[PDB]
């Protein structure tokens, strides 16, 4: 209500004027939800319309929350962000705990709507301004800016930062084991305990901040018997990267080692110093490929060596906090995509794997959407930053599709490659 | 008259200042045209005397046409707009007549003195000070400033746009059945009444703007149908383009060529089949403007067509929500496409066509999934929805074929049409080595200072051939080789070679590519039963590598 707060002045980075994206083209669907969210936001003073001597502009989405009861709106504020927050990682900056990914269990809570009661600095309001579109461009758009932090804007966290410690306090001393982390609009809570002690203390915790205010989302795998694994649970223990096999075999044909010469010479570039010198050799004649011929001993010294080389990681582990992240994924086979995250090409901080087989949602870009949800939220956990991704797939599809099976409340920067990878089936 | 409209504010760029331009005194001629219409504007408010404590400035011209019986004030602001703040993009965003909705009656207003009517902010005017220049010497200086929006100024379409639509609410409030469409000083009213009750409603509308200063001459609602806009002709039940006059000259300069592919795509979203292929190919130029580009003889063959296609006219329909949409394509030539968009058997919303020239090889699946994705983003845009699309490929052909590639893909619901051509895969690779079929070592290279190579291959039973090239890449042989290979080898073969770049090429499963080697090889893949392409290492001496590779020494070596 009339909850009056000094506010936090926010100012751009130097040099950077505020943000001007073009508005994407939305369904009937969704710019329906969106214009009925926004009116109630518009009463409860969230929001307010503005008029065209405002000349910015930031994206808006409409995705189904859980089990899709109803729509929520998802603002895209990846430019104001790069051109705020990156200096509000400095002056209110908040630190990541190194112990998280040690943790044993995980849970993600959305504490997002804390931030619509603290009121923004009246002079940064004009760059959170956002269009509902015009179906065919019959009407001019309807426009807001926000009166109150909004959700997607990484200062909204630096700033209720304050008010988050405090809440907190009474909790962390009950519980010191348990690791708290603020990112965006989640909190991420981390302990040791058993699955069904951990579950427990997160709906403690879950009371605590209702007690104090702030809201969070329920379950539905406890009291109604939901087909349905909703609330985030994570556990940064079965997490591991040895996706780098080699044939093991008992009949060595012409084409079988050369494929192997082949793997072996990509993998060549990962870890300096494994050789094919004794495997082509053996290839050095021109003979049928499905001729079968038996490596010589030479080569079995070679070949049971670099089965070894693999498994013993490079130097590599250098996470330099000054780069960023660029995550590749690349479409395996069915319902299987592998990926890499690192900051130089071949020096992997982490190799994984996806899957859930194309049957019940048996489509691509759905995989994908997946596949790229999960990859962000393992680097959140691990380094406190989201990855750039380098995505298989034609950008107008992946605008189209993209926010129809999204459920987070981030959006991580992505870029689209048109060049099959030669780095497929090696992993 | 002057609106009691509530201004909006406006500001100069950050650390920027009024225009102080310098306007050369005008013929005494124009020096009275001036006054006589200043004056007329003072008296009515539009401006307003100021020049002593107003330190800025702004010329001002005179222009009168005997096309009409008076003069005209211009004045340039191309140095304010310099120094004015951004706005809201007006609206970089046309509606499509194919998705106005069948409406029942429909009538355009002009509302012609637009911008005069509204004011403009207090705390800006100052920086819209002109002077008009004295007679001769006799100059104490006559300078006034605008109290409305001007006519060239950064922020009037803008402000006038934002303005018009608070008018209009309280009268739509009261109104719901009417519905409104802004465009410049034109105003649309559409509703579905009897002609009857429906006039009665744009004279209430007329009455409303009327209280607010704003001033709809057209009395009655006095205008024409078909409207013409943004280059279409609009009737009450159906649309289509404007008039194209294809010319015809004996010979076409690169500018003339251009108008011509111009109108041709423009025309091309209602008549189906027009062609760009060959008309669009004569601007490969690095320099030109008048290069007298020749015409061809295909690409004759192509403005003739489309001049046969633009002979009967054509018209599209408007668009019914309680319908369904339904996109149809078909495969027009070689890289073109054409589709057309309906809700009904014969009698289109729209028509279009897409043409790819990535590069040059690309897969006539690729290329339909492409259509399909250009067509939903265009629906999306236009009818707020994703059209049911009939297409010219087997859900088996489709399937295969994702299945198997490395980028994500998708495709709305889609229904399979019977209709030559049909999309297929001509070919497709073992995915494991023959056993009993011969196997070819092939290998190429060509001297890049010389343009000399060699194809060549070696098979296991001792087989070998080499054959000499001339003005060739190192890329030309390397498919030379692979060429060679399938033109010597039975109905199932196995080739290995060297060249990641021609193992791409083929994967790729191209069919009528802008090549003829490539078409060549396509050719004998389509012929053979079984063939299947592995790739080795380059030049880490391997079979291939140290026997097909030493035989390339009978030109130049190392
Ligand atoms: C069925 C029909 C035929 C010709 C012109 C039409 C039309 N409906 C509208 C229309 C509308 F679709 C929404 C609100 C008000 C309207 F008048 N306009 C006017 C019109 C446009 F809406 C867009 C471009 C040109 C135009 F004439």
């Amino acid at each position: 209500p009339i909850s009056p707060i000094e506010t936090v002045p926010v100012k751009l980075k130097p040099g950077m004027d505020g943000p001007k994206v073009k508005q994407w083209p939305l369904t009937e669907e969704k710019i329906k939800a969106l214009v009925e969210i926004c009116t109630e936001m518009e009463k409860e003073g969230k929001i307010s319309k503005i008029g065209p001597e405002n000349p910015y502009n930031t994206p808006v989405f409409a995705i189904k929350k859980k089990d899709s009861t109803k729509w929520r709106k998802l603002v895209d504020f990846r430019e104001l962000n790069k051109r705020t927050q990156d200096f509000w990682e400095v002056q209110l900056g908040i630190p990541h705990p190194a112990g998280l990914k040690k943790k044993k269990s995980v849970t993600v809570l959305d504490v997002g709507d804390a931030y619509f009661s603290v009121p923004l600095d009246e002079d940064f309001r004009k760059y959170t301004a956002f269009t509902i579109p015009s179906i065919n461009n019959e009407t001019p758009g309807i426009r807001y800016q926000y009166n109150v932090l909004p959700q997607g804007w990484k200062g909204s966290p630096a700033i209720f930062q304050s008010s988050m410690t405090k809440i907190l306090e009474p909790f962390k001393k009950q519980n010191p084991d348990i690791v708290i982390y603020q990112y965006m609009d989640d909190l991420y809570v981390g302990s040791d305990l058993e699955i069904g002690q951990h579950r427990t203390k997160i709906e403690e915790l879950r009371q605590h901040l209702l007690r104090w205010g702030l809201t969070t989302p329920d379950k539905k795998h406890q009291k109604e018997p939901p087909f349905l694994w909703m609330g985030y649970e994570l556990h940064p223990d079965k997490w591991t990267v040895q996706p780098i096999v080699l044939p093991e075999k008992d009949s060595w044909t012409v084409n079988d080692i050369q494929k192997l010469v082949g793997k072996l010479n990509w993998a060549s570039q990962i870890y300096p110093g494994i050789k094919v010198r004794q495997l082509s050799k053996l290839l050095r004649g021109t003979k049928a490929l499905t001729e079968v011929i038996p490596l010589t001993e030479e080569a079995e010294l070679e070949l049971a060596e670099n089965r070894e080389i693999l498994k013993e990681p490079v130097h590599g582990v250098y996470y330099d906090p000054s780069k960023d992240l660029i995550a590749e994924i690349q479409k395996q086979g069915q319902g299987q995509w592998t990926y890499q995250i690192y900051q130089e090409p071949f020096k992997n901080l982490k190799t994984g794997k996806y899957a859930r087989m194309r049957g019940a949602h048996t489509n691509d870009v759905k995989q994908l959407t997946e596949a790229v949800q999960k990859i962000t939220t393992e680097s959140i956990v691990i380094w406190g930053k989201t990855p750039k991704f380098k995505l298989p797939i034609q950008k107008e599809t992946w605008e189209t599709w993209w926010t129809e099976y999204w459920q987070a409340t981030w959006i991580p920067e992505w870029e689209f490659v048109n060049t099959p990878p030669l780095v497929k089936l090696w992993y | 008259p002057i609106s009691p409209i509530e201004t909006v504010p406006v500001k100069l760029k950050p650390g920027m200042d009024g225009p102080k331009v310098k306007q050369w005194p005008l013929t005494e001629e124009k020096i009275k045209a001036l006054v006589e219409i200043c004056t007329e504007m003072e008296k009515e408010g539009k401006i307003s005397k100021i020049g002593p404590e107003n330190p800025y400035n702004t010329p001002v011209f005179a222009i009168k046409k005997k096309d009409s019986t008076k003069w005209r004030k211009l004045v340039d602001f191309r140095e304010l707009n310099k120094r004015t703040q951004d706005f809201w993009e007006v609206q970089l965003g046309i509606p499509h007549p194919a998705g106005l909705k069948k409406k029942k009656s429909v009538t355009v207003l002009d509302v012609g003195d637009a911008y005069f009517s509204v004011p403009l902010d207090e705390d800006f005017r100052k920086y819209t000070a002109f002077t008009i220049p004295s007679i001769n010497n006799e100059t104490p200086g006559i300078r006034y400033q605008y109290n409305v929006l001007p006519q060239g100024w950064k922020g009037s379409p803008a402000i006038f746009q934002s303005s018009m639509t608070k008018i209009l609410e309280p009268f739509k409030k009261q109104n719901p059945d009417i519905v409104i469409y802004q465009y410049m000083d034109d105003l649309y009213v559409g509703s579905d009444l009897e002609i009857g009750q429906h006039r009665t409603k744009i004279e209430e509308l007329r009455q409303h703007l009327l209280r607010w200063g704003l001033t709809t001459p057209d009395k009655k609602h006095q205008k024409e149908p078909p409207f013409l806009w943004m280059g279409y002709e609009l009737h009450p039940d159906k649309w289509t383009v404007q008039p194209i006059v294809l010319p015809e000259k004996d010979s076409w300069t690169v500018n003339d060529i251009q108008k011509l592919v111009g109108k041709l795509n423009w025309a091309s979203q209602i008549y189906p089949g027009i062609k760009v292929r060959q008309l669009s190919k004569l601007l490969r130029g690095t320099k030109a403007l008048t290069e007298v580009i020749p015409l061809t003889e295909e690409a004759e063959l192509e403005l003739a067509e489309n001049r046969e296609i633009l002979k009967e006219p054509v018209h599209g329909v408007y668009y019914d929500p309680s319908k369904d949409l339904i996109a149809e394509i078909q495969k027009q030539g070689q890289g073109q496409w054409t589709y057309q968009i309906y809700q009904e058997p014969f009698k289109n919303l729209k028509t279009g066509k897409y043409a790819r020239m990535r590069g040059a090889h690309t897969n006539d699946v690729k290329q339909l999934t492409e259509a399909v994705q250009k067509i939903t983003t265009e629906s999306i845009v236009i009818w707020g929805k994703t059209p049911k699309f009939k297409l010219p490929i087997q859900k088996e052909t489709w399937e295969t074929w994702w299945t198997e590639y490395w980028q994500a893909t998708w495709i709305p619901e889609w229904e399979f049409v019977n209709t030559p051509p049909l999309v297929k895969l001509w070919y497709q690779l073992e995915k494991e080595p023959i056993v009993g079929a011969e196997t070819f070592y092939v290998d190429g290279a060509a001297n890049r200072e010389t343009k000399l190579g060699k194809a060549g291959y070696v098979t296991n039973k001792g087989r070998q051939k080499v054959v000499p090239l001339t003005n060739t890449t190192n890329q030309k042989t390397e498919l030379q080789a692979i060429y060679l290979a399938l033109q010597d080898s039975g109905l199932e073969v196995n080739i290995v070679t060297d060249s990641q770049y021609a193992l791409g090429i083929i994967q790729a499963q191209p069919d009528k590519s802008e090549s003829e080697l490539v078409n060549q090889i396509i050719e004998q893949l389509i012929k053979k039963e079984k063939v299947y392409l592995a790739w080795v290492p380059a030049h880490k001496g391997i079979g291939g590598n140290e026997q097909v590779d030493k035989l390339v020494s009978a030109g130049i070596r190392k």
